[PDB]
């Protein structure tokens, strides 16, 4: 459906204005006709947005309701319902039993259902920010004169009529323009202004002058042009349905959940129906064979731990709003762990996204100037008396200044009104020279040249602020080699030089290495003009050179770039060691796009594209053995005549990638690239351009400040602050809750074990009911959930940012291992932890382990109120019990008591309790809470009656204590047997 | 006692309950000392 | 296979053998040493049946014994449980002076054959003959009832004094010696009839303290026969047997703590 929109465009602007017209059925100069208007109006439609057809929320709430566990215990609801049907009817049970059970349960799954109905949310208004692009009203010529009309009235072939300051309102023809300039930052990035004339000027329209997009504003100047589409038709039109139409896609935490619910849902239904036959086989009626499966499926599920995960998930993201990262989606939280590649715009997201001085050349050296936000770095110079004449010139001869009450705010960070480059050089002179206001103020301009197309410089002559001249100053800047041929002397470290070749040559060669760095380089010069031939009231023409232009003074050489942000390269160095590739995807032109590569360590040193090795062997470039070459930069253009198996080539032989002059779609493709690989991965970005590309990422992140709305809206995370650095936080914080889940499950599945073979042994035994089904709710749902959610608060156990990125088809959140441990060995303990302080209660009532096997038929028969114990008394109904729930309070005591024992072994997978320490505050509170629930639950009064719970007697406590400590004697031997030998026993059979 | 050993099938279940809640209640607060030195 | 190579499925298989063998040896030890903490002729808790609890032989369907008189296996139900406890009490299985006793053929006073010690042999039982329950196949019509209380053992079962009112108002009150059984419904549809040891309306005191089964075995509780032979038909009636005592006490949850809840029906 979206495969039409994932290709490059095919465009009408090398047709004549005329050719056009026949086209369109549209005048030049005339417009449309109102009725010809109307009439396309009702042909093509509306020139507006359509947003994708959504699903309903009711249908997402309702979806959760039935996946795994919610199935399992809504058949446990109903089979509630059920018996307590066929109660009703055959004997009158004024009891509430399977009627409240079963309303209990299907409240467990409501709940359950609004807890990941919460992780699974999607907030997505990608259309509606595109809609925003598009201005209320357009100026249109009809029937030879120029209306304002509803925008959406917009129709291929009418004229249209822009100036500075408004919206493109439509993909236009440009027929007529004067001096337009145009931001096309919509489709590469980029916010430097774009002439644009009727003339064509590139076979690419994406390139070309005569076409202007919907989604750009016209910056400076006017013009005017003809429709040639409208709506979803536009170049950016179809981005957006590309963008907002994109399947969402499961995330990698998701696919781990729905991965372990099949496992303990298998073992559930097995167990389930295995013991439903094994129970009719037994000669066990109908009536009881569903009252044990309904116990054994509360057995089985983990009431309360999708529920644990959402907390945990939560908690991680609450953590990560606090330093200035805002997760929209609360699965993205994990996913950043888990990435194995970044796909990086560049400008706004690596770079600062503003032009800053980078280096000057003056006393025949390149100086280095700092180009970071908050000015990291250290000076170059201040001493040489040439600098004072090159700074001079920076602030004199620029037309730059800073908008008025931004005093407040740091120099670099405050608004301009100017162009790029100006304000670079505005706000290195202040930075180092302190108010440029005041250079201005001391030499009055009288006379100025500003900057012409044709004499590729700028002068300016000044008043100079010496006393004792008080006279005329010449200053000029321009392109290097213009101001070379304009100069006779250089200003060497204070005094004046006749200019030889030799100066010359390394003016050429700082000229050269400058350029190379990908920066734009400028050259600066001045001349004092001679005293007798020029008055105080000397009058300077600036339309006819009235003075001297040539044999001036050249003073030094300016470069200036649009710097990395200063935390991006070491946070790239970052991601690299945690094994994670990262590629440079952007609309820049490729001489940037490699520069910046190289200065943030996307490409690192001495690695060679093809070209490189080509030009330094002086080779043809198919000559080269293209395995040689680990870096690449591929352009756009050649991009486009690729296919998808060619792009997967270039993706498996290239370490350091670099993809420039992409547009939105191209950025796309090489993430689903990227993805076909196997690979998951995160997109960062900060254009509209990067929407496509955010959306089908596993995770888009997008940045706060710098950031459009649109980029906003497409992402799954924010970084409020531009902070590159979050990003290596956020792979970190994503490995560090991947281990605490299979901690915090281990946890809580551990404890399953207990409450299956209770039911197991009242079959296969005939013994009086261990524990109750309302009693492993108070488990799973009560104590067992404060230490569950506190294992999310654990510390890494080593250096997760130094292993490699896991790998989703073999790494899984929940393995054999994990029920081996769980299942297989500490809740097998803690099944006998429990039974014991059973034992206990009975015998020390009178009824010994030995007269328990098959006495549940006289113990469950209400009519013999005169059941004899091993001693010989003769017990009630009511009176055994009261005995029996006494059972199954101590057996649900007994659990809290060993579960002690596993919250604290599973803390670590690997180290020691005593390595890792109890610094755990919330893990600690756990355990002090979780008692608290537990006696409050015995000792409460009429909770014997809500409940079943009776008072325990002190002793009654210590039952599992043996067992308490044997969990963690054990653990912390096999433990000890992983770290003294990381061959794989133990390691590859237990560890989690 | 002899004929007089009524105690024998008593037990105090209310001073346990004082006991036990008192207890549940002081480790209650004790949790919170813990996990609010720092929030 | 499955999981693993043939290797590991026999390594794990030779884990798991050991580990729940050594489990298994460790629950039976804990078992021992709880075993080892508790006599064999008391237990160590017995406030869980301290009041004794009344039962009687007509195994109620639901606290309930209906039947048709003019139909012979109506109530061949009822005489098949009321067979099975006075099936014990015969004579052929109280013989010779061990470990038997012949004791007062009126209700006495308690007793003592020493402490829950096994320092003496078998603490010999007194008698009871099924023939101090006189009129009683079983009442084919209108039933005749028996009432028993609960074994607890070294329970002294104490009778009311005579110092304030009573329900059965001092009539027949043999207050030093007799546990009395007053069954009730207003609702007076009936006809009250008590058979017992010496002719009395309760439990003779000679019959304790139990020693329990260890040190008396063959041990025989005294029964109290009731008759309905109640002059009304076709309808439930709720009667309530209740024992009176210092020691014995009720419920509202456990509606067998010291009485009877009977509904009869003669629906012939
Ligand atoms: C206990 O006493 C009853 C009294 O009914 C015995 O029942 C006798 O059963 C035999 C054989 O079935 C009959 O011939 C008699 O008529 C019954 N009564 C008597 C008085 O002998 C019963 O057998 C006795 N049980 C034991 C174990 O001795
Ligand atoms: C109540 C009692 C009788 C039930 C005992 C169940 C035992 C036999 C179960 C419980 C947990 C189970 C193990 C759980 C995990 C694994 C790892 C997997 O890769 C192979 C099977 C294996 C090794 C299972 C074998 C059987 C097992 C040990
Ligand atoms: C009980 O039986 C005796 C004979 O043993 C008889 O005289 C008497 O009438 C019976 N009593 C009643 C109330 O039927
Ligand atoms: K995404
Ligand atoms: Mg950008
Ligand atoms: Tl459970
Ligand atoms: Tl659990």
């Amino acid at each position: 459906l979206d495969e039409l929109k994932k290709e490059v465009s095919m465009d009408d602007h090398k047709l004549s204005l005329d050719e056009l017209h026949n086209k369109y059925g549209t005048d030049l100069t005339r417009g449309l006709t109102n009725a010809r208007a109307k009439e396309i109006l009702a042909r093509d439609g509306p020139n507006s947005l359509t947003p994708p057809p959504t699903t309903p929320e009711w249908i997402k709430f309702c979806r959760q309701l039935f996946g795994g566990f919610s199935i399992l215990l809504w058949i446990g609801a109903i089979l509630c319902f059920l018996a307590y049907g066929i109660q009703a009817a055959t004997e009158d049970e004024p009891a509430n039993d399977n009627l409240y059970l079963g309303v209990v349960l299907s409240t467990v799954v409501i709940v359950t259902g609004c807890f990941s109905y919460y992780q699974e949310a999607k907030s997505s208004r990608i259309m509606d920010s595109f809609k925003n692009m598009v201005p209320q009203q357009a100026l249109v010529i009809r029937d030879g004169e120029k209306s304002t009309i509803n925008a959406e009235f917009v129709v291929a072939g009418d004229l249209v009529e822009v100036k500075g300051g408004d919206r493109i309102p439509a993909d236009l023809r440009i027929i007529s323009a004067h001096g337009c300039k145009v931001d096309n930052s919509s489709l590469t990035g980029e916010s430097e202004p774009q002439t644009r004339s009727p003339e064509f000027s590139s076979e690419n329209p994406l390139e070309t002058r005569n076409i202007a997009f919907f989604s750009t504003n016209c910056v400076e100047g006017t013009a005017r042009g003809v429709v040639v589409y409208t709506g979803d038709r536009t170049v950016m039109g179809r981005i957006a349905t590309l963008a907002s139409g994109l399947e969402v896609g499961r995330t990698p935490i998701a696919i781990e959940i729905e991965h372990f619910i099949h496992i303990i849902t298998g073992v559930a239904v097995f167990l389930g129906v295995s013991f439903f036959i094994l129970s009719l086989i037994l000669g066990y009626s109908w009536l009881e064979a569903v009252i044990f499966l309904i116990g054994i499926i509360v057995a089985n599920v983990p009431e309360g731990l999708l529920a644990t995960v959402t907390v945990c998930l939560t908690l991680t993201a609450k953590r990560m709003a606090r330093k200035n990262c805002l997760v929209k989606n609360l699965e993205a939280v994990e996913t950043l762990g888990s990435t194995s590649t970044i796909c990086s715009d560049k400008t706004g997201t690596l770079t600062q996204n503003r032009m800053t001085v980078a280096h000057m050349w003056f006393d025949n050296q390149i100086h280095e100037a700092d180009t970071t936000e908050n000015q990291s770095g250290a000076a170059f110079d201040k001493t040489s008396a040439t600098w004072s004449a090159l700074s001079r010139i920076a602030a004199l001869c620029n037309r730059a200044v800073f908008q008025a009450g931004q005093d407040n705010v740091p120099i670099l960070k405050r608004s301009v009104a100017g162009d790029a480059s100006e304000s670079a050089l505005l706000k290195c002179i202040e930075l180092c020279c302190g108010s440029v206001q005041g250079m201005r103020d001391r030499n009055p301009k009288i006379v100025e040249i500003p900057f012409n197309s044709t004499n590729k410089y700028q002068l300016s002559i000044h008043e100079n602020e010496k006393s004792s001249e008080s006279r005329y100053l010449l200053v000029m800047k321009g392109a290097p080699e213009r101001i070379l041929d304009r100069c006779s002397t250089i200003l060497l470290n204070g005094a004046e030089e006749p200019l030889k070749e030799d100066m010359k040559e390394a003016f050429q060669n700082a000229y050269l290495e400058l350029g190379g760095l990908g920066e734009r380089v400028l050259g600066f010069c001045h001349f004092a003009l001679p005293e007798d031939k020029y008055n105080e009231g000397y009058p300077f023409d600036a339309d006819e050179p009235n003075f001297p232009t040539t044999d001036l003074c050249f003073v030094g050489l300016m470069a200036m770039i649009d710097p990395p942000r200063a935390a991006v390269p070491d946070a790239v160095g970052k991601c690299r060691s945690a094994g994670i590739k990262v590629i440079m995807v952007t609309g820049d032109h490729p001489i940037t796009a490699k520069a910046i590569a190289k200065g943030v360590g996307i490409i690192s040193e001495g690695n060679e594209t093809i070209e490189d090795i080509a030009a330094r062997l002086n080779i043809p470039i198919g000559q080269v053995n293209p395995r040689d070459a680990k870096a690449c930069v591929v352009h756009g253009s050649d991009l486009k005549d690729l296919s998808t198996e060619v792009l997967d080539d270039i993706l498996h032989y290239h370490t350091e990638i670099v993809f420039a002059r992409t547009s939105p779609q191209q950025k796309l493709i090489i993430v689903e690239g990227c993805q076909r690989q196997g690979a998951i991965v995160a997109v960062t970005g900060d254009g509209v351009n990067d929407s496509p590309a955010l959306k089908k990422a596993d995770i888009g992140v997008a940045m706060g400040i710098s950031g459009s709305d649109v980029s906003k809206q497409a992402a799954d995370m924010i970084l409020l602050d531009d902070n590159f650095a979050s990003i290596v936080t956020g792979v970190e914080e994503g490995r560090l809750i991947f281990d605490n889940l299979k901690k915090s499950i281990a946890y809580t599945l551990t404890s399953n074990i207990p409450e299956i073979t209770p039911f197991l042994v009242f079959i296969i035994g005939n013994v009086p009911l261990p524990l109750g089904t309302v009693t492993i709710l108070c488990i799973d749902l009560g104590t067992d959930m404060v230490p569950a959610i506190s294992l999310a608060y654990e510390q890494a156990e080593s250096d997760i940012m130094k292993r490699q990125p896991r790998n989703p088809k073999t790494d899984k959140l929940v393995n054999e291992r994990l029920i081996s441990m769980a299942y297989g060995q500490i809740g097998m303990i803690q099944a006998l932890g429990g039974f014991f302080s059973y034992f206990v209660i009975l015998a020390e009532n009178g009824f010994l382990p030995m007269d328990l096997i098959g006495k549940r038929v006289r113990w469950d028969d209400r009519w013999i109120s005169d059941v004899e114990d091993s001693f010989g008394q003769q017990w009630t109904y009511e009176q055994r019990k009261i005995v029996e729930f006494t059972c199954h309070t101590s057996f649900f005591i007994s659990i809290v008591v060993v579960q002690w024992a596993d919250l604290i072994i599973c803390k670590t997978r690997r180290n020691s309790i005593f390595q890792q320490g109890m610094k755990n505050k919330i893990l600690i509170f756990g355990l002090f809470e979780e008692t608290a629930l537990a006696a409050f639950l015995s000792y409460c009064p009429g909770t014997d009656v809500a409940l079943r719970m009776y008072p325990l007697k002190p002793s009654w406590w210590f039952c599992a204590f043996p067992y308490s400590l044997i969990i963690f004697l054990y653990d912390e031997m096999r433990r000890f047997i992983i770290r003294r030998s990381p061959g794989g026993w133990v390691e590859q059979e237990t560890y989690y | 006692e002899g004929p007089d050993n009524d105690e024998r099938f008593t037990y105090d279940y209310y001073r346990l309950r004082v006991v036990g809640l008192i207890v549940a209640a002081v480790l209650c607060v004790i949790g919170i000392i813990i996990l609010l030195a720092g929030k | 296979f499955l999981g693993r190579t043939g290797s590991s499925w026999f390594k794990i298989f030779l884990f798991y053998l050991i580990f729940y063998g050594c489990l298994a040896g460790i629950f039976i030890g804990t078992i021992q040493v709880l075993l080892l903490t508790l006599s064999d002729f008391e237990p160590k808790y017995q406030d869980r049946v301290a009041p004794p609890g009344l039962s009687h032989a007509p195994y109620a369907i639901k606290t309930e014994i209906s039947f048709s008189i003019s139909n012979p296996k109506s109530y061949e139900s009822f005489v098949k449980s009321m067979h099975k406890l006075m099936d014990l009490y015969n004579e052929s299985s109280q013989a010779g002076n061990s470990p038997f006793e012949d004791c007062s053929d009126t209700p006495a006073d308690y007793i003592k054959r020493g402490d829950l010690d096994d320092s003496q042999g078998q603490k010999k039982a007194c008698r009871f003959s099924r023939m101090w329950l006189k009129n009683c196949g079983y009442a084919e019509g209108k039933p005749c009832v028996v009432a028993k209380l609960n074994r607890i053992i070294g329970f002294y079962p104490k009778p009311l004094k005579n110092t304030t009112d009573l329900p059965e108002e001092l009539q027949a009150n043999y207050n030093q010696y007799v546990l009395p059984l007053r069954c009730a419904a207003r609702e007076k549809i009936g006809s009250i009839e008590y058979f017992g040891l010496g002719g009395y309306a309760g439990f003779p005191l000679q019959y304790y303290p139990y020693y329990g089964k260890r040190l008396q075995k063959k041990y025989l509780q005294p029964l109290l026969a009731i008759q309905f032979t109640n002059l009304t038909q076709n309808m439930e009636l709720r009667i309530e047997c209740k024992v009176y005592g210092e020691n014995i006490d009720y419920s509202e949850k456990d509606r067998f703590r010291g009485r009877f809840e009977v509904k009869i029906e003669v629906k012939s």
